[PDB]
């Protein structure tokens, strides 16, 4: 194309074609303008438009590919080699393969995307009222795995054992004579009502004399 | 409803209380999705409802693109912050008189941020509006979906809600003024960040609307 | 050769980045090579193709065009976008241009380096920020008397029937609500404010957030 | 009565772990704090190995080894016992609902040289302890029965408590759990 003066662009198409092969990297910087230029550049000639054709496979994997002439084949490494300096290296479909190996390896859709924004939802639960812990379990056990475990406090083996009657003294002389009672009491509303607040909050129901045999202690 | 008793082995004496059920379907009911579902819908539809009265003018993006008349703009506008005004309160009205009000035609003429604009003198409240930048906020959608007897179209539903949170937004400036005079608005107005800092006394029975607890961003950048 | 479709992938890109599509992962390289092949073969666009080609700092160079040509491209532009409905600013368009140029000059790898960024094109401005704002304000505002008002039953319409409203709910009812907002309102708002770089006022997202300790209120006033 | 003396005199002895060694105490309800889980993995810890102690007049030479979690949200919610216990082919893992243990320590309470003491101080004791029982509980029938019949107990403790009680009240005296009855209506 007029504008595309075509001898410098192709040139640079070739700076990059070359890394395809490991032999060579674009300077470890490439503009996405270079590979439209090389693009370009195959679709601008009939030997290099066969080749550019079919590369549409290598992200449109499903497209068909057939097969060829052993002279209709050789004509394209004959391309490869009159766009390369030097061609009196390997030249063979091995080097094809490397080739759509480097474009598998420079097509990996580093994503530009702009921005956008990002929503939450913060809380959820389903409306069968008495829906069970049981299959929740189901779920909530997973995270045993999905999450990472915290190290203990490794400070050896011991056990407190060690509590000689100093501090002890005057802790049994406050010894207040407390009425153990209500606070027994006031101990066993908070624990009952912690359960009752979360099945309120889970939406799941349960057997009130079921929580009862739990608890029951005394016997004999 | 429910009686209950606590005793300790060594004494027959016990300890009786009792609990009601109520509060506990309250809160599941506050915890269940369809139930909360219920207020924005009731929102949206009672929204509908006052218009219902309007002169409607369904067409809304293009009649307020007509730009031939704006005695509606204005109606809607005004109607608009009245019903803002009777959400958050139950028991309000604005005197009817008359408020002679503006358009805004060009960026030289409008502010790059709040599109409403507020300012009074002499008794003469005032306020203006962008409508090139409204429509073109309202001329750009494209719902995929892909994401994780009054033929009402869902999509032009989007812009019927659209135009409210920015009317609530600026609602939020108007009653720090109308408490706070000049000076404190338009220093809050330099930041919003200070709006909440200052007005816990908005504490109320009823909230505002904007219960997807995230709006948030790519933290690189925040240098 | 599959012009069609290659065409229907294309239009996404630019329907992005001309205007804020709720669509989300508009990215491949593919895709812009596929575009570029389609204005390449599309004599009439030729002119938009070579001016899109113009990508280089120090050769910034965007020729002069008859307004007569400024306006077929633009009709060419709508048309092929199928989006006559609206016209938007070629300014616009270069800007996003300038955004491509950023995009090619950017060597980003497997790395989804996200730019992120709002656009920062433009020509000639002036740093400006909310004082340079309101002082230009007053007298752009105080000039002119507002237009008009007149009384029309204005006084505190109210509701009816709620069954006559539970008819527009179950119309309602299956739509993703909860999602509109981002799906148009949220979105369109912050990409609203391009206004900015109308006149660079430097935009800064650190009191945008401001929105968020706000929301945080209601659930301490439970 | 005598009982009392010795069930309060046992509290008094379960108040060296109370102020235990080298344990910094800036509060009793620590759990306000989210930077440091490591005092709330200790206290929990010691407390297991203060109960099986008392439980058992032996194995002075406890077990070195545990992992923890946090659990802080209602998608992590676990009704019923609050904290949760297993070994794991052993390793000993375990669980915490701190949100939980917060708002049971702050219910408010009904009422009908220097120092000073204070009922509450005993009330919070006192309700950590006993929660921590139930998970003992299960523990224990786990720790010789399978995983299938341990799962069982889960789903319903009161199974355990109603039938493999070999080890009779003889053996459960030193649970101080007994001691307490209750009905609800």
């Amino acid at each position: 194309e007029e504008l595309i003066n075509m001898r410098r662009y192709r040139n640079a198409a070739r700076k990059l074609i070359h890394h395809y092969s490991l032999n060579s990297t674009s300077s470890t910087e490439y503009k996405i303008s270079d590979v439209v230029m090389t693009m370009i550049f195959l679709l601008r000639s009939e030997k290099y438009h066969s080749l550019f054709k079919l590369l549409e496979t290598t992200f449109d994997d499903y497209t068909c590919r057939p097969q060829m002439t052993q002279v209709q084949t050789d004509t394209l490494l004959d391309a490869v080699r009159s766009l390369l300096e030097m061609p009196s290296t390997t030249i063979d479909l091995t080097t094809v393969d490397i080739m759509r190996s480097s474009f598998a390896r420079c097509f990996n859709s580093p994503i530009m995307r702009y921005a956008k924004i990002v929503l939450l939802q913060n809380v959820a639960l389903q409306r069968d009222k008495r829906t069970t812990l049981e299959e929740l379990l189901i779920e909530r056990g997973e995270k045993i795995q999905m999450l990472q475990p915290q190290q203990y406090i490794n400070s050896g083996t011991e056990i407190p054992f060690c509590d000689d009657a100093e501090f002890l003294n005057r802790l049994l002389k406050h010894i207040d004579p407390y009425p153990l009672s209500r606070m027994y009491y006031n101990a066993a509303n908070t624990m009952f009502y912690t359960t009752m607040e979360n099945y309120a909050v889970s939406n799941c129901k349960f057997n009130i004399e079921d929580y009862n045999n739990i608890f029951k202690v005394m016997e004999n | 409803k429910v009686r209950t008793v606590t005793e300790i082995v060594n004494s027959d004496e016990k300890i009786q209380k009792t609990y009601e059920l109520a509060e506990f379907d309250l809160k599941n009911l506050s915890s269940l999705e369809s139930y909360e579902t219920l207020k924005i819908k009731l929102a949206l539809s009672k929204y509908m409802a006052m218009l219902s009265t309007l002169e409607m003018t369904q067409p809304l993006l293009e009649i307020f693109r007509n730009k031939a008349d704006t005695r509606q703009i204005a109606a809607v506008v005004f109607s608009t912050l009245a019903f803002i005004h009777n959400r958050f309160h139950p028991l309000v009205t604005n005197f009817t008189n008359k408020m002679e009000f503006v358009v805004t035609e060009t960026n030289d003429t409008s502010i790059p941020g709040e599109p409403i604009l507020f300012t009074e003198n002499e008794g003469v409240l005032l306020c203006s509006v962008d409508r090139p930048s409204i429509v073109k906020m309202l001329s750009r959608e494209f719902d995929t979906e892909a994401l994780v007897d009054f033929s009402i179209t869902e999509v032009e539903a989007t812009q019927y809600l659209t135009l409210l949170l920015t009317v609530e937004h600026a609602y939020l400036h108007y009653y720090i003024f109308k408490n706070y005079g000049v000076f404190e608005y338009c220093k809050s107005l330099t930041d919003h960040s200070l709006f909440t800092n200052k007005l816990r006394s908005t504490m109320s029975t009823k909230t505002s609307n904007l219960l997807l607890s995230k709006f948030k961003f790519t933290i690189e950048d925040f240098d």
